[PDB]
């Protein structure tokens, strides 16, 4: 049993027709300082899976670790390492799943919320969601913490189930992300401007963009504002 | 010789007795044949019994929906190592969601194996084994022998007799690989390789023992009046 | 920890280790167990090569297991006090577990488990020791005889000799002992433990030692005069 | 491996013996006689020191005769490094019996857990046995004054008088002869000597080449003194039973 | 629950009831109570019924086990001491389970009562569970030694319809069991809705009660 | 301190019928007012005729669900590819549930087949172990409002038949598929309606002599 | 000296073929198969006459549908019983069924193996477990030390077992039934026997679906060795 | 369990013990026997929690037993009361202790003496001419220190043991159910079957 000291905030995630779409800003909070500016919480696994992380940042750099050996473990003895017998996000995620579930039942849990996304060998989307207690499940779109209540609302407004997944194309799934994005930036205490977002595409494949900013805001309104209630001036 | 009163000892000339004596366990041991094509793979055993009341001994084992292998010589031996194999299939299937590659199969058989071969008070696995399967990467064929050494195959066999059905996938070699979605004729092949190694005795009804796994076909194992259709 | 597999088979499919124990057992001192109608009786030899022996402190060849059970042997001395202790434990573990004393055969059964036990267990030797183990099972009225032996083998018998020139006493309880008829009395029966005796022990002083065992717990050691009767009485009826 | 050089201590000859146990006997026969005579007013020990030299300082002293408690003593024939180890776990033994049970000890009890202890080295573990024979003199409320001795096979017996270690087949033919059951202590004290003074392989039996001790009821009314002899009292009783 | 089991001429009776409970709700109306461990012996349940399964299935497992090494039948006070001893080994460890040990032995009939404390308990009568109390008034005043099987059997349901309709975590159903040395027999379920009214009516009982 | 339980809600219904067996379930899961998933299966075919759901905190019954899954395998392999009849898979879920009694599978389990004579069966358990056959029984969250429509529409409880007024009771006919269906649909509706944690979709397993199939349906996903 | 877990130039454990010839110096088994049930009888052979012979106990009780013959060092049997029984009941705990003959057999050849420098050598004894299911029917397996277990329609062991196993050879068929399964026995344990038989140095026993697993009477079996002698004289 | 009482006299032990067993509300038993023989003229009474009591009463019984089978020799009650209060200062320091208190009501046949031993869960023994554990002391010694006497024969002992019960079934609020007496003499034990 622990707390977790320096923490990462809301990640987001949506399928749309070719693939899956991730994203998460790039802060490590300490309590109510944003202590550090430049950490990356989505950390790709091959050329097919990207890993998104939130909560304690200790515990995600040892995820991060965990994930790096794995990939080198796999290519031992494995002449189709980059072939038929990479690594999928399915055994990704249950690897992970199967760490979190058994750290949770030793009562020392990562403190973590986990979502991984990615494409399969047979081209199909993957997304699915894990946490400290070892909690498992999969939804069209998925979000950890704040975003679980602010973003998945919007989210679910373009992909409301399982039919709509072929009708959205990734210029509108993309648009949807950066908009909840936005949205975290207005109402999230614990989040920052700067965020990263990656993209896994069965065509495309993998694409990973940094150092996004949250842009189009909306402030002007608040010179009209004045007082608590009955002030005029 | 001298060289031969346990694993642990090198021979003047650099053998190893022990393994060598457990390698003639399998000599003894009953024939068994493997073979693939690029959809399926086939295991095809002569079982042996004790006597006309006795039953036939089984040869064959499962090990997954997508795995098994066939033993010659000592079975409880069998019984250690296709446990080993279950466990490590079943690992990989509930921690990874992936099903055991049969290469990766074979390296960890041959790494328990080696164990027993360089330390004290232990002893040579005294059985050798063909693994067959289907995974990512299609059909396969390993033989293992309890020295370590394991190798991926096209065909095989072992056990007493067994160079006769080798010699014939020899000469069958660009036939059988060929047979691709028809698995009776590939067992055709299999029971028509392993003829090559009997003496006096034939194929009977509860004397023949065969096993297929392939493209959509989990490992099954044939025997009794499934098997009559091959005779 | 030493691990060494002392007992093993040979070729011929012999254990030594288990067969060279009954040799100790055949150089122990002659031991004889004979059950009556309603009693049985446990004789034992005592060697006159040692004499200056005190008699009082010097452990006695027949031991109580429990207050309705008795053991005694032939072998290695040593070996059987460990086979006792374990006994003993064993009995009042079973009533502290089931509320019952052991049955005679219960208890047999466990000290035969463990003699079979030191002969396929690394870094031990068997037991240099054969047991008879006699007495009446709770309630009940019927005797018991049962005997052990290195290897773990047990069984039971209506009358039963072990130790040196056992051969010879065993010859004369098969010609005397009567299945159909066995001792009617107390008397009948130590008569005929000591008559056995008579046929090895060379003098019949202090080389005999009888122990009667009775139903509902009645257990007691006959003293040197009590037997030197038995002994007077059987030689002037053999001067006939 | 290591098996090649195992000697296994453990094990039967093919006529049903322990062969290290019959070694180990070997070995005590040719160690110093010790003798123990019981009395009915007592017990007296004595024992033969091995070939000693003039420069040995004998009064600060002590490889034959040993005290367990105030009312048990031993004496050692054998290898008196293996006899320390023994005699250190009985010290203990007896200890935790009086901490447990608030009594003394009874004789038997102490030695019957020592001839245990030696018996396991007999039947497993690989190690060779104790090469030690012990006499057990003591005494307790029920059986009052005991004899006891304990061998390497860890068989014990109870005696009036016993000897080990050499010349015991000599010594207890003459203990044989001249004991009686109502002897005394003063009387059981000339005897032990006067064996001793026969079975010896040294030229003549003088005070430096000896260890004695007695156990007496001689202490003020009901309660028993161990008496561990000083070399000049050795001196003395060897003058006064007219052996020098 | 309400359970009980008493001794008398012709062996002894048991009866239990059937209801099951998770705080208010009532989460079983007919569950088996008992468990016949063998032809001779019976076993009650109180208390987490997890626990009362699992203990006297393996102790069920044990008394087989005395039977194939022995050659014979355990006794009712062996029994109910290796149930006592497992109890002992989780003690302190948070158990909850109260019950009897009923059968015919060499002795005769035999009753044990066990709970998770180790606690072992040689007796003529007993009554555990919530509604015991109501039970045992019953049980009190109508027990002799000299009943009939037919009186003795409605002793035992008419004792745990008294706690049933009292006690809110009792009720359901009422199962009768009335063992011989020929073995246990079974008397039936009986429903409490029915066997309220019907009771009422015969005995003139429970006049309180408007039916 | 960290609570290593939680409550994904749902709610799950096993009904045996004369020669079949249901087992049915909603697919939304939860995290206190929060949905994670509106289609999350929860009821799984575990091999040999048997369907199993294990309610409550998900982590647990997908552990639990797993295990038992595993536990069918290796009966395959030691036991000559024998069959695992209800009753053997319902005793062997009680081991596995106990195995963890001081620190429980904090999930309210229900198995569904055929037993050996070929009638249908339901098996009932505890977090802890405690097992039961039962002819209906639902479990989790809405479990309290749908159990007493089961015993009256089910049982026919409290029903008696008419101009006896209460004399004569209502006699206990057998239901059919289709009818057990209706059931399932209306309790899980009615169940939708005044529970916050039961929604979004509902999936029934259906088993017989023929097999295990599957039925979904949509539920209100407010 | 060697290895305790040690192969011959011939591919075979020493120590587990050694163990094989103490199995040939034991007392006779023998096992019929039927479709009516499974017949187990054994030579009891006491090395002396004051030797109560019915404390001999060499055929066992492993469950009520698993019986169980031995051969050989009896002693060694005892654990292998133990485990046995533990095995089904357990099993019979965590699946309420009973367990299969073979299963239970496969967990009995289990422990032959644990051998090493576990026990210390393999058991020198070989069992004859004979019982029924619903799955298989009637069954009879021999379980050997080396861990391999062969079922039978009928089989011999100890002393006089080629001799007995050719005379199986020849009167076994598969339409025998459990009275003439019976006969059957006794005649080879009679013809193999050294002294005499009669009901009080051999034992018959029986397994069968309805009354499961039964040691006869000496009464019941001195009937069928009497019919026995009747039916070899009346021709 | 609730009262045990113990007093030695002249030429005997007697030990009174309540016959009460108490689950939750409900009296389960009224003739429940709160002792142990642990030899022929050694009597041991306990009271303490639930199901610890007879555990550790039954543990010591069997370790007399086993000590008197080997040596063949009866145990003085001082040996035994010794090795009681060994086991229950041992496990006073355990993980979960034993919560068990005992009188030890011995006749040694050596010194031809009655003695009783009082015993707690912690390991404190002191011998007494007479004893009680938990509250029984507080309403009987006042009788007991103004009536006792050394010479007493074993009748009178029974006249002033009926006075200390007759006091505690006056002024305790608990029903104890009366008590079984029990005799410790030279003759060995026996039970009083009218009190
Ligand atoms: C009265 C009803 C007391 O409430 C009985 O003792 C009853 C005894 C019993 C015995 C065997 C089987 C079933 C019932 N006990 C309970 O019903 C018991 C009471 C209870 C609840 N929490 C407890 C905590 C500690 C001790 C007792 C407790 N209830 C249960 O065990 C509940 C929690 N479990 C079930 O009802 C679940 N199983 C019931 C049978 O079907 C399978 C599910
Ligand atoms: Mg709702």
């Amino acid at each position: 049993t622990q707390q977790p000291i320096v923490t990462g905030t809301s990640v987001i995630s949506m399928k749309y027709d070719n693939g899956v779409i991730i994203a998460a800003d790039n802060l490590g909070s300490y309590g109510s300082l944003l202590r550090f500016n430049g950490v990356e919480r989505l950390i790709p696994v091959g050329d097919n899976t990207v890993v998104g992380i939130s909560g304690d940042i200790s515990d995600m750099q040892h995820i991060e670790r965990l994930l790096k050996d794995l990939v080198t473990e796999n290519a031992y003895d494995n002449p189709l390492a980059d072939a038929e017998e990479a690594l999928e996000p399915s055994y990704i995620f249950e690897y992970l799943a199967t760490v979190m579930y058994q750290r949770r039942s030793k009562m020392n849990p990562l403190w973590n919320a986990i979502i991984v996304a990615g494409v399969q060998s047979n081209g199909d989307q993957f997304l699915r969601y894990v946490n400290l207690l070892g909690v498992t499940y999969s939804s069209p779109t998925l979000a950890t913490g704040f975003g679980a209540h602010m973003a998945n609302p919007l989210l679910r407004k373009v992909v409301d189930r399982e039919s709509d997944i072929p009708k959205t194309t990734v210029q509108v799934a993309e648009e949807a992300i950066v908009n909840a994005m936005r949205v975290l930036y207005y109402r999230d205490a614990r989040s920052s401007r700067n965020f990263s977002l990656a993209i896994i595409d069965k065509n495309t494949g993998l694409t990973f963009k940094k150092n996004l900013q949250v842009e189009n805001m909306k402030w002007d309104f608040a010179k009209d504002i004045k007082g608590y209630g009955t002030q005029k001036i | 010789n001298n060289y031969d009163g346990d694993t642990v000892t090198f021979s003047p000339t650099g053998r190893l007795f022990q393994v060598e004596y457990a390698l003639e366990a399998i000599k003894q041991g009953s024939v068994t044949v493997g073979l693939r094509s690029n959809t399926h793979a086939v295991l095809v055993a002569l079982k042996r019994n004790a006597d006309e009341l006795s039953s036939y001994q089984k040869k064959i084992i499962k090990c997954d929906e997508h795995m098994g292998l066939s033993l010659a010589g000592l079975a409880p031996d069998a019984r250690v190592l296709s446990n080993y194999l279950r466990q490590q299939c079943n690992y990989s299937s509930l921690v990874f969601n992936r099903k055991l590659a049969v290469e990766r199969a074979g390296h960890l058989l041959c790494d328990k194996a080696q164990k027993n071969t360089q330390s004290y008070g232990g002893r040579p696995y005294g059985v050798g084994l063909l693994i067959i399967g289907y995974d990512k990467s299609g059909a396969h064929l390993l033989e293992f022998q309890p020295s370590g050494n394991v190798t991926e195959l096209y065909g095989t066999a072992i056990g007493a007799r067994s160079q006769g059905a080798k010699t014939y996938l020899e000469r069958t070699l660009d036939t059988f690989i060929k047979i691709d979605g028809n698995p009776d004729e590939l067992i055709k092949a299999g029971v028509e390789a392993i003829s090559q190694s009997l003496r006096d005795e034939s194929l009977t009804v509860d004397n023949l023992s065969i096993a297929i796994v392939g493209k959509d076909t989990p490992f099954t194992i044939y025997d009794g009046e499934a098997v009559a259709k091959y005779i | 920890g030493y691990d060494r597999a002392l007992s093993i088979f040979s070729p011929d499919g012999h254990i030594f280790q288990v067969e060279y124990a009954l040799e100790a057992v055949k150089r122990g001192t002659c031991a004889v167990g004979v059950k009556g109608k309603n009693c049985v009786v446990l004789g034992c030899e005592r060697r006159s090569t040692l004499k200056l022996q005190d008699t009082r402190i010097t452990p006695s060849k027949v031991s109580k297991i429990d207050s309705h059970v008795v053991l005694s042997f032939s072998g290695l001395n040593a070996d059987s006090r460990i086979l006792i202790e374990k006994a003993r434990v064993e009995a009042q573990s079973h009533r502290l577990t089931l509320e019952d004393p052991v049955t005679v055969e219960y208890l047999t059964r466990y000290v035969a488990g463990v003699q079979q036990r030191y002969t396929q267990s690394g870094g031990v030797r068997p037991f240099g020791v054969s047991t008879l183990i006699a007495g009446f099972d709770p309630r009940d009225d019927e005797p018991k005889l049962y005997q052990t032996e290195p290897s773990g083998i047990y069984s039971s018998w209506s009358a039963q000799t072990i130790g040196r020139n056992s051969k010879t006493v065993r010859e004369f309880l098969e010609k005397n002992y009567d299945r159909k008829e066995p001792p009617a009395t107390v008397e009948e029966c130590v008569k005929l433990t000591v008559r056995s005796l008579l046929e090895v022990v060379q003098t019949g002083a202090k080389n005999i030692e009888i122990t009667v065992v009775k139903p509902d717990s009645d257990i007691v050691a006959l003293s040197s005069e009590e037997i030197n009767q038995y002994v007077t009485q059987i030689e002037q009826e053999k001067q006939e | 491996g290591s098996r090649r050089y195992d000697s296994r201590t453990t094990i039967f000859s093919p006529e049903g013996r322990l062969y290290q146990v019959e070694y180990a006997l070997e070995s005590i026969s040719h160690a110093g006689t010790a003798i123990g005579i019981m009395a009915s007013d007592g017990i007296v020990l004595a024992a033969e020191r091995k070939v000693t030299s003039t420069l040995l300082e004998q009064d600060t002293s002590t490889e034959k005769l040993y005290k367990l408690n105030d009312k048990i003593a031993v004496a050692v024939a054998g290898l008196t490094a293996d006899a320390e180890i023994l005699i250190n776990t009985a010290r203990i033994h007896a200890q935790n019996y009086l901490k447990t049970y608030n009594e003394d000890i009874p004789v038997e009890i102490l030695v019957r857990r020592l001839s245990d202890i030696k018996q396991g080295y007999t039947q497993h573990g690989g190690l060779r046995p104790f090469g030690v024979s012990f006499i057990y003199a003591g005494y307790d409320d029920r059986y009052g004054y005991q004899l006891y001795t304990s061998n390497p096979s860890g068989n014990y017996t109870g005696w009036k008088a016993i000897s080990v270690g050499a010349n015991t087949s000599a010594a207890q033919t003459l203990l044989q002869m001249d004991y009686k059951d109502d002897m005394k202590v003063d009387d059981a004290i000339e005897l032990a000597l006067k064996t001793l003074s026969k079975t010896t392989d040294s030229s003549a039996l003088t005070y430096d080449r000896l260890e004695f001790a007695t156990i007496r009821k001689g202490a003020n009314d009901g309660e028993v003194y161990q008496k561990i002899f000083k070399p000049q009292e050795i001196k003395d009783i060897l003058v006064k039973t007219g052996i020098t | 629950t309400t359970t009980l089991a008493f001794k008398f001429q012709h062996g002894v009776i048991a009866a239990v009831d059937s209801r099951a409970s998770a705080g208010s709700y009532i989460s079983a109306l007919r569950v088996n109570k008992v468990i016949e461990i063998n032809p001779y012996l019976l076993g009650t349940m109180s208390g987490c019924a997890a626990d009362c399964q699992y203990w006297e299935r393996l102790l069920a497992k044990e008394c087989r086990l005395y039977y194939l090494r022995n050659g014979e039948r355990i006794s009712v006070s062996a029994a109910s001491k290796l149930l006592s001893n497992m109890m002992c080994q989780y003690r302190g460890m948070g158990l909850s389970m109260g019950s009897m040990i009923c059968g015919w032995d060499k002795k005769g009939p035999g009753l044990y009562y066990v709970d998770e404390h180790g606690t072992r308990l040689s007796g003529n009568m007993f009554s555990t569970g919530s509604g015991n109390t109501y039970a045992y008034g019953v049980l009190d005043s109508n027990y002799k030694w000299d009943l009939s099987v037919e009186d003795a059997l409605y002793l035992g349901k008419r004792s745990i319809l008294a706690a049933a309709h009292r006690d809110a975590y009792s009720g359901g159903s009422v199962n009768l069991y009335h063992v011989t040395e020929d073995g246990w027999i079974y008397h039936g379920n009986h429903d409490v809705g029915e066997l309220f009214w019907k009771v009422k009516e015969e005995e003139g009982s429970f006049n309180n009660v408007i039916g | 301190q960290f609570n290593p339980y939680g409550d994904n809600g749902g709610t799950i219904l096993g009904i045996a019928g004369e020669d079949f067996a249901v087992l049915a379930g909603d697919t939304r899961n939860i995290t206190d007012y929060s949905i994670n998933s509106r289609y999350e299966p929860k009821v799984f075919d575990c091999g040999d005729n048997i369907v199993m759901s294990a309610n409550g905190f998900a982590a647990d019954g997908d552990a639990l669900v797993k295990r038992f899954k595993n536990s069918v395998k290796w009966y395959h392999f030691d036991h000559n590819d024998k069959k695992l009849s209800i009753n053997s898979a319902a005793r062997n879920i009680q081991h596995l549930l106990y195995s963890r009694r001081f620190f429980p599978y904090y999930v309210y389990n229900i198995i569904a087949g055929l037993d050996e004579d070929g009638k249908g069966a339901v098996y009932s358990f505890d977090p802890v172990g405690s097992y039961q056959r039962e002819q209906c029984r639902a479990g989790g969250a809405a479990a309290s409002l749908i159990m007493p429509f089961l015993d009256n529409q089910v049982n026919f409880k409290n029903q008696y038949e008419p101009g006896t007024n209460g004399k004569v009771k209502k006699p206990l006919k057998y239901l059919s598929v289709e009818e057990v269906i209706k059931l399932v649909r209306d309790s899980f509706t009615s169940a939708t309606e005044r529970h916050i944690q039961v929604g979004d979709g509902l999936e029934i397993l259906i088993v017989t002599k023929d097999g295990v199939r599957k039925e979904f349906y949509e539920l209100k996903r407010d | 000296d060697r290895g305790v877990s040690t192969f011959s130039p011939e591919g075979r454990l020493f120590q587990v073929e050694y163990s094989l010839e103490a199995i040939k110096l034991g007392s006779t088994a023998i096992g019929i198969a039927t479709k009516e049930g499974v017949v187990l009888g054994v030579e009891k052979r006491a090395t002396s006459p004051l030797l109560e012979s019915d404390s001999i106990e060499k055929i066992v009780e492993i469950d009520r549908h698993i019986g169980c013959a031995m051969s050989g060092l009896t002693a060694d049997a005892r654990s292998m019983i133990e485990h046995a029984r533990t095995a089904a009941v357990t099993h019979n705990l965590y699946y309420d069924e009973d367990i299969n003959v073979e299963s239970l057999t496969q967990s009995v050849c289990d422990l032959a193996l644990r051998f090493g420098e576990l026990m210390s050598r393999p058991f020198g004894v070989a069992l004859l477990i004979a019982g029924h299911d619903a799955d298989d029917g009637y069954q009879l397996f021999h379980a050997e030390p080396s861990g391999t277990f062969y079922r039978y329609n009928a089989k011999a062991i100890g002393s006089g077992s080629e001799g007995a196993q050719a005379e199986l050879l020849n009167e076994w068929h598969s339409s025998l039934t459990l009275k003439e399964a019976e006969l059957l026995v006794l005649k080879i344990l009679k013809q193999v026997m050294e002294e005499k038989l009669d009901e009080n140095n051999a034992q018959l026993s029986c397994i069968t679906k309805q009354d499961g697993f039964k040691i006869y009477d000496n009464e019941k079996t001195a009937e069928l060795i009497k019919e026995l002698k009747e039916k070899e004289a009346a021709e | 369990m609730d009262i045990i009482l113990g007093i030695r006299v002249q030429d005997s032990v007697i030990l009174a013990s309540s016959k009460a067993v108490t689950r939750g509300i409900s009296v389960l038993k009224d003739s429940d026997d709160k002792t142990r023989q642990l030899s022929p003229h050694t009597l041991m009474s306990f009271a303490g929690e639930a199901g610890d009591t007879v555990q550790f009463a039954e543990y010591i019984q069997a370790n007399i037993q086993l000590y008197s089978i080997r040596e063949d020799y009866e145990l003085s009650p001082q040996a035994v009361s010794s090795f009681v209060r060994q086991e229950l200062a041992k496990s006073i320091r355990s993980r979960r202790p034993y919560q068990v208190n005992v009188l030890i009501g011995g006749y040694d046949k050596k010194k031809n003496k009655p003695e009783l031993y009082q015993i707690d869960y912690l390991g404190t023994k002191v011998e007494l001419p007479y004893g009680a554990h938990g509250y029984s002391g507080f309403y009987t010694f006042s009788l007991l220190d103004h009536h006792y006497r050394p010479d007493m024969t074993t009748e009178e002992g029974l006249d002033l043991l009926k006075l200390c019960v007759q006091e505690l079934e006056k002024r305790m609020p608990m029903d104890f159910k009366g008590v079984i007496v029990k005799i410790v003499d030279k003759d060995g034990i026996r039970q009083v079957d009218d009190f």
